[PDB]
């Protein structure tokens, strides 16, 4: 049964097991097929099944300090469905 | 009031071209009911290690007593693939019947009053909603205040002056750089600080942060 | 304490059954779609499990970065916020905590987590950043800075008392505080029986679905390939049908059981999404529903497939 997919060209150990057939790329995206372990993988790419590890989302600090604040000078009224 | 009402106006326009584009919760409940039927229903078919699958080419073929033992695989299996249909039709139940109860008290609470509860109905501070039939289900578009455009300010927690501190009573003390202020805390709207806005409690020594700007009183300016 | 998850077991009901033989194979056909029932049953368990987890902890968009100047009115945070000299990134408490909690050739696997440990880690420790920086802002939008003994003095607000009962006595207010902390880490030190159960109840479980391999329902042998090399295929099938009825009611209970805790283990993790929502993104006014007195606020904390919450 099929041996294409038996090849060396891309291959990739995961604690999830082995990966054939996907680039494992050094940057992170949002999950989009989730593999395991913290691995997805993607078609985002001439285009590729790529394989990543997921980013939680962008990172953020906050400017504190012991006498700062920031106070909201307008409003959005949103509506969102349940 | 104007501006308001065209963001109300405009966000339910969104919902009614996003729904034109999903209601994959209620989908995916009639596909778990339709599966588990067609497969009750292709049971039937097996054999469970009888001759055949048909009462009648068991009966119509065998005598009656060898008929028996064929028959009873056959009750046995059915009966094995029906108690194990019920079963997890029971298990599906309890959890829509969790889902209608989180239902009951999300219309009671988020369309019968407003919810001072954090995310219960919808993301930023709820407002109110609005209930709409879905098929097997329910629709709640949750309308909500979300705070924009922030600037940074100066804060402390106290104004000293006549060697009292003054604490506001419900806003915040804020400063432009040069002047103080107090402000309501979700919307900038700063006023002068007051002995009407604001309330004291003992001397300054005893408050971490504290800054000495003066506070105005507006029974000071009469003249008898 | 509230378990979130539980592991994502799978079984292959043909491996199970019937181990290497395709003579048990062909008898296990005339049983028609049990087999496949089964696993779409075991699968539907095994993804729940990363949307439980996802629920309680995704709640922030931002991974929200705590400042460098630990400059918190007096307020002590060093026992709740990562390490950052460990190999994970993680709090101390949560070091303690994952140090408290504690068959595969039989077609019996353990599907891995979407999340690491490390994954939720960051998640705790951005919620904790956002609290402590922001207080309940960067729930409802947008994290807006304030002062952090400001903060508590709106939460002192929150339950009748008025913000100068704060001001005034803010070194006493830490000190309880930071005493207390440190006597949350020494008790921690001595239990997490609430996740030990659960962890209990399912080895328990597979251990039992193990042990019924040997048992021969009345066949000349529970060992396929013995009555297989002794008898000739005629009388082979009458003993391994006997096998094959006794294994299928073993998996059947087994996968019935796991969709009961299944269901109580999603129920815990609603809870627990609900109390993070209520608890730690906002200040409750629902009678303990975060813990015994009225809320000030409270802290996540990973913990193996569960959360703990500091009220
Ligand atoms: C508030 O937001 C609306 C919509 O963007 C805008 O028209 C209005 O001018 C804004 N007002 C202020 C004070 O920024
Ligand atoms: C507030 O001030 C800090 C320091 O200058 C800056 O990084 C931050 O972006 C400012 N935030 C706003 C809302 O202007
Ligand atoms: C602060 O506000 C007052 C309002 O009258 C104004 O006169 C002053 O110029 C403002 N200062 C700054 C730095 O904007
Ligand atoms: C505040 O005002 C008092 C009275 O003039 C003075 O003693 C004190 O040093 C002042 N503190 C600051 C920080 O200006």
């Amino acid at each position: 049964t099929w041996r294409v997919y038996s090849t060396g060209s891309n291959v990739f150990q995961t604690r999830a097991g082995c990966l054939i057939g996907a680039e494992h790329v050094n940057n992170s995206y949002e999950c989009d097929i989730p593999i395991g372990a913290g691995i997805c993988a993607s078609y985002q790419t001439s285009q590729s099944i790529i394989a990543y590890t997921m980013s939680l989302g962008a990172e953020n600090s906050v400017a504190y300090s012991n006498n700062s604040i920031a106070i909201p000078t307008n409003f959005t009224i949103s509506v969102t469905t349940e | 009031q104007k501006l308001i009402a065209n963001q109300f106006n405009s966000a339910i326009g969104k919902i009614q071209d996003s729904l034109s584009s999903a209601l994959g919760k209620l989908q995916d409940v009639v596909n778990q009911n339709a599966q588990a039927l067609n497969t009750l229903v292709k049971q039937l078919s097996s054999n469970f290690g009888a001759i055949s699958s048909v009462l009648n080419d068991i009966l119509s073929r065998l005598d009656p007593p060898e008929a028996e033992v064929q028959i009873d695989r056959l009750i046995t299996g059915r009966l094995q693939s029906l108690q194990t249909y019920v079963t997890q039709q029971l298990i599906r139940a309890a959890e829509i019947r969790a889902s209608a109860n989180l239902a009951a008290t999300k219309m009671s609470e988020c369309v019968l009053g407003q919810s001072k509860r954090v995310d219960f109905c919808g993301k930023g501070y709820h407002l109110m909603s609005f209930p709409q039939s879905a098929p097997h289900g329910v629709v709640f578009l949750h309308v909500t205040y979300v705070p924009a455009q922030e600037k940074n300010f100066t804060t402390a927690p106290a104004i000293c002056h006549d060697g009292k501190a003054h604490f506001p009573r419900e806003g915040v003390f804020v400063s432009n750089g040069t002047h103080w202020f107090v402000t309501q805390r979700n919307f900038y709207e700063p006023q002068i600080i007051t002995t009407d806005n604001t309330f004291v409690s003992g001397n300054c020594d005893v408050v971490i942060g504290i800054v000495n700007n003066t506070v105005y009183d507006p029974l000071q300016p009469e003249l008898d | 304490i509230l378990p979130v998850s539980m592991t994502k077991t799978s079984v292959d009901c043909t491996m199970y059954i019937c181990g290497d033989s395709t003579e048990c194979s062909n008898l296990l056909l005339q049983y028609g779609s049990f087999c496949t029932q089964l696993n779409r049953a075991l699968t539907g368990i095994a993804v729940e499990q990363d949307k439980n987890t996802q629920e309680v902890f995704a709640q922030v968009k931002q991974i929200y970065k705590t400042p460098p100047i630990k400059d918190f009115g007096g307020f002590n945070f060093s026992q709740i916020l990562p390490d950052p000299s460990k190999p994970s990134k993680r709090s101390f408490i949560e070091d303690l905590l994952f140090n408290k909690v504690t068959q595969k050739f039989n077609g019996l696997t353990v599907l891995p987590p979407l999340l690491t440990d490390e994954m939720i880690a960051q998640y705790t420790s951005a919620l904790l950043a956002g609290t402590i920086t922001s207080g309940w802002t960067f729930g409802a939008g947008a994290a807006l800075q304030i002062p952090f003994a400001m903060q508590m003095a709106y939460r002192f607000n929150g339950i009748g008392v008025t913000q100068n009962v704060l001001y005034e006595n803010q070194k006493l207010i830490a000190n309880q505080f930071n005493s207390a902390i440190g006597k949350i880490q020494d008790s921690l030190s001595s239990a997490l029986g609430k996740l030990q159960d659960v962890v209990n109840q399912n080895a328990q479980a597979l251990n039992t679905l193990v042990k019924q391999l040997s048992s021969n329902f009345g066949a000349i042998s529970s060992v396929l390939n013995d009555i297989l090399s002794r008898l000739d295929p005629p009388e082979a099938e009458v003993q391994i049908d006997r096998l094959i009825t006794g294994r299928l009611q073993s998996l059947q209970t087994y996968v019935t059981q796991q969709l009961i805790r299944a269901a109580e283990i999603r129920a815990s993790a609603n809870l627990a999404a609900t109390k993070m929502s209520e608890c730690v993104l906002g200040q409750s006014k629902r009678v303990d529903f975060c813990g015994k007195g009225y809320h000030l606020m409270s802290f996540p904390q990973s913990a193996p497939h569960g959360v703990v919450f500091l009220h």
